[PDB]
C-alpha cells in the first residue's frame, strides 16, 4: 500500500484509485466485529434493514413482530467500541405499530424526514420520521412482500408495491392515487425493484419464476422478461421465459443500474443485462435459498469491482458481480439470514437474522 | 372547457332558457288516469319491469299517443301542450328570419313533429336514424349552407355526435332524456366554432311529471360528472332524494418530504 499513497501523493495515479482500490481491499477484509454492536429492539427476526442513502447515518429495521427500530449508526461516544443505539422505535405501544410482520422498510430517498414501511397486515404506512407519526396509509387487498421506491425520481413518487395478488400495484404519495396496476404476473410478487439508472424502470418477480421489467409510464405491459436461457429453449411464451427453475424472490440492480441480479429458490443466482434482459452467464455457483419470502440482498458501490452479498442460509455470501468469484461467506449469525445492507461509506455490511440479531461486518485493519 | 378559451376563441352569446311546460286538458287526463292505473302500481310493486311504466310515462308527457283522438288527427298539436309552446316559439322565430334547430329524444315523435311542420309553413329538413347514411353529411352541408331551410328536425342520437350545425340560430330541446350527455351535445350542436350569431338554448318540460323527475336525475347525474371533472367542490344536490316515486302527476298552482407529508396530511384530515 504505501505505493498507493506515494502514488497518489505523485500523481502517478488518479486519486480514484487508491478510493476504489482501498475500498475493494476494505470489502475483502469483512469481519464481525466484536468492536460494534447493535442494540437489541427486536422481539422477533429482522425482514429488513435500510441505510438511508443520503449521509447514511440511521438505519430502519424491520421485524416479524412488527416493530420498526431506527437506528444510529455514528458513534458519537469518544470509545473505540460502540452499539449503535436504537433512536426511535414503533413499538408493541405505538399507536400505529403495523399488527404483523413488517416485510420491507424505506427511507424516502431524496431526504430522510419520512421512510415507508410495509406489512403482512396488509398496509403501506408512510410516515414522518421527525414525528414519527404515519403520514398515509395504504391499504391492499393481500398480504405486501415488498416495496420500494425510486431512488432516483426527481419526478415521480411511485411505490411499487408486490402482494400476494399477482398484480404489481403502483402507490403514487404525491396525490394518494393507489389504484394503478402492472398485470402480467401469475403469482406472488415476492420482489421489486425500481432501477437506479432509469427513471420508470421498475423489475418485477414472482413466484412463477418469471422477472419482468416494466416501463410504468408505459400503457402496454412489460418491456422485457427475462429467459434463463435467452431463447436456446423458444417457445410463444405463454409459460416459457422463466428466470428460474423455482420461485424468484429477489432483485438487485448492480450499483449503476446496468445489470440485474436475480435469486430464485433453485438456489442459483443469475446476472441479467437490464437493457435487454439478456443473460450474461455468469456462474456464482450454489446460492442457497429457501426463504419462502422476499431475500433482500445488496451491491456494493464505489469500489474497484462490484460485489453482492447474498444470504446463503446463516451466513452471508459475497460473490464478485461480473465474473461470480466467490470472494468469501461470512459467518456469523445463528438462524437464516434474511437481509444484508451495505453501507457505502465505509465498506461496512450490516445484516439482520432471524435470530433477532443485526450484526455489523468492518473491514478488518 | 369553453371558459379558458373564449376570450382566446370569440364565441357569441349562448343561453340556456328551461320553459316549464303545463300539460293540457286531455294530456292532463290521459296522464292522471295512467298513473292511477292498476300497471303503474303493479310497477311500484316489483311486479315487472319499470322499463315499460317509463316508456309509457314519456310518451304521455310527451304526446297523448297512448291513445288516438276532422282537424283532430293523430299527431295534432293543441292536444299536447308542449306543442303549443313549439308553436309560439317557432311562430316567433320564423318571424324574426331566424333558422331553429329542434331536438327530440324520440323518433316516432320526430315524425309526429314533422307532420305538425307540414301543417305549418315551415320548411324543414329531418334528419335520424332512418334517413340514409350516405345521404348524411351533405343533408348537414345544405342546412348549412343556405337560410332556406328553417327548422330541422333531429333526433338527439345521430343529431348530437361530432355533426356541426352552425347554421341554425335557436336551439329547442323538446324532450328530456336520462342521460345528460344526450340532450348537451344537442345543444351543443350550435354554439361551436364558426356560429357567428347568438344562440339561446330552451328546454321544454312538464312540470310535476315524469320528464321533472328525469330532470331531476340528468342533473344529479350533471353533478356528479363535474365533481370529478370540473372541481370537486360540487354543491350537494338537495332537491330531491331520486327515488322511485316519480309516477306522480302535482301539475304548478424533488419534493423535499415535507411539501409531500404536507399534502398528505392535507389530504387524510378531511
Amino acid at each position: 500500500m504505501l505505493g498507493f499513497l506515494s502514488a497518489r501523493q505523485t500523481g502517478l495515479e488518479d486519486p480514484l484509485r487508491l478510493r476504489r482500490a482501498e475500498s475493494t481491499r476494505r470489502v475483502l477484509g469483512l469481519e464481525l466485529n466484536k468492536d460494534r454492536d447493535v442494540e437489541r429492539i427486536h422481539g422477533g427476526g429482522i425482514n429488513t434493514l435500510d441505510i438511508e442513502p443520503v449521509e447514511g447515518r440511521y438505519m430502519l429495521s424491520g421485524g416479524s413482530d412488527g416493530v420498526i427500530v431506527l437506528y444510529d449508526l455514528e458513534n458519537s461516544s469518544r470509545q473505540s467500541y460502540y452499539t449503535c443505539k436504537a433512536v426511535c422505535s414503533i413499538g408493541r405501544d405505538h399507536p400505529d405499530v403495523h399488527r404483523y410482520s413488517v416485510e420491507t422498510v424505506q427511507w424516502y430517498p431524496h431526504d430522510t424526514g419520512m421512510f415507508t414501511s410495509s406489512s403482512f397486515d396488509k398496509t403501506l404506512k408512510v410516515w414522518d420520521t421527525n414525528t414519527l407519526q404515519t403520514a398515509d396509509v395504504f391499504n391492499f387487498e393481500e398480504t405486501v412482500y415488498s416495496h420500494h421506491m425510486s431512488p432516483v425520481s426527481t419526478k415521480h413518487c411511485l411505490v411499487a408495491v408486490g402482494t400476494r395478488g399477482p398484480k404489481v400495484q403502483l402507490c403514487d404519495l404525491k396525490s394518494g392515487s393507489c389504484s394503478h396496476i402492472l398485470q402480467g404476473h401469475r403469482q406472488e410478487i415476492l420482489a421489486v425493484s425500481w432501477s437506479p439508472r432509469y427513471d420508470y424502470i421498475l423489475a418485477t418477480a414472482s413466484a412463477d419464476s418469471r422477472v419482468k421489467l416494466w416501463d410504468v409510464r408505459r400503457a402496454s405491459g412489460c418491456l422485457i422478461t427475462l429467459d434463463q436461457h435467452n431463447g436456446k429453449k423458444s417457445q410463444a411464451v405463454e409459460s416459457a421465459n422463466t428466470a428460474h427453475n423455482g420461485k424468484v424472490n429477489g432483485l438487485c440492480f448492480t450499483s449503476d443500474g446496468l445489470h440485474l441480479l436475480t435469486v430464485g429458490t433453485d438456489n442459483r443466482m443469475r446476472l441479467w443485462n437490464s437493457s435487454n434482459g439478456e443473460n450474461t452467464l455468469v456462474n456464482y455457483g450454489k446460492v442457497c435459498n429457501n426463504s419462502k419470502k422476499g431475500l433482500k440482498f445488496t451491491v456494493s458501490c464505489g469500489c474497484s469491482s462490484e460485489f453482492v452479498f447474498v444470504p446463503y442460509g446463516s451466513t452471508i455470501a459475497v460473490y464478485t458481480v461480473y465474473s461470480g468469484e466467490q470472494i468469501t461467506m461470512l459467518k456469523g449469525h445463528y438462524k437464516t439470514v434474511d437481509c444484508c445492507v451495505f453501507q457505502s461509506n465505509f465498506q461496512e455490511l450490516y445484516s439482520g437474522s432471524r435470530d433477532c440479531n443485526i450484526l455489523a461486518w468492518v473491514p478488518s485493519l | 372547457m369553453k371558459s379558458d378559451v373564449k376570450m382566446s376563441l370569440s364565441l357569441p352569446d349562448k343561453n340556456e332558457q328551461v320553459l316549464f311546460c303545463r300539460l293540457t286538458d286531455e294530456q292532463h287526463k290521459v296522464y292522471q288516469n295512467f298513473v292511477d292505473s292498476k300497471e303503474v302500481y303493479r310497477i311500484l310493486n316489483g311486479e315487472m319491469q319499470i322499463f315499460s311504466g317509463l316508456i309509457a310515462l314519456r310518451k304521455i308527457c310527451n304526446h297523448p299517443d297512448l291513445f288516438s283522438g276532422e282537424e283532430d288527427q293523430f299527431g295534432y298539436w293543441k292536444r299536447s301542450g308542449k306543442m303549443i309552446v313549439v308553436e309560439s316559439l317557432l311562430k316567433i322565430w320564423h318571424k324574426q328570419g331566424q333558422r331553429v334547430l329542434l331536438f327530440s329524444q324520440s323518433r316516432q315523435m320526430l315524425d309526429i313533429l314533422e307532420v305538425f311542420l307540414r301543417a305549418q309553413k315551415y320548411t324543414y329538413l329531418k334528419m335520424d336514424g332512418t334517413t340514409t347514411i350516405a345521404s348524411r353529411q351533405p343533408l348537414i352541408t345544405r342546412y348549412n349552407e343556405d337560410t332556406s331551410i328553417f327548422v330541422f328536425l333531429l333526433t338527439t342520437r345521430v343529431g348530437g355526435l361530432g355533426v356541426n350545425l352552425t347554421g341554425a340560430n335557436r336551439v329547442v330541446i323538446y324532450d328530456p332524456d336520462w342521460n345528460p350527455s344526450t340532450d348537451t351535445q344537442a345543444r351543443e350542436r350550435a354554439w361551436r366554432i364558426g356560429q357567428k350569431k347568438q344562440v339561446t338554448v330552451y328546454r321544454l318540460l312538464t312540470a310535476g311529471t315524469i320528464e321533472e323527475k328525469i330532470y331531476h336525475r340528468q342533473i344529479f347525474k350533471q353533478f356528479l360528472t363535474n365533481r370529478v371533472l370540473k372541481d370537486p367542490k360540487q354543491r350537494r344536490f338537495f332537491k330531491s332524494n331520486d327515488l322511485y316515486e316519480l309516477f306522480t302527476l302535482t301539475s304548478p298552482d424533488p419534493l423535499a418530504s415535507s411539501s409531500l407529508l404536507a399534502k398528505m396530511r392535507a389530504r387524510n384530515h378531511l
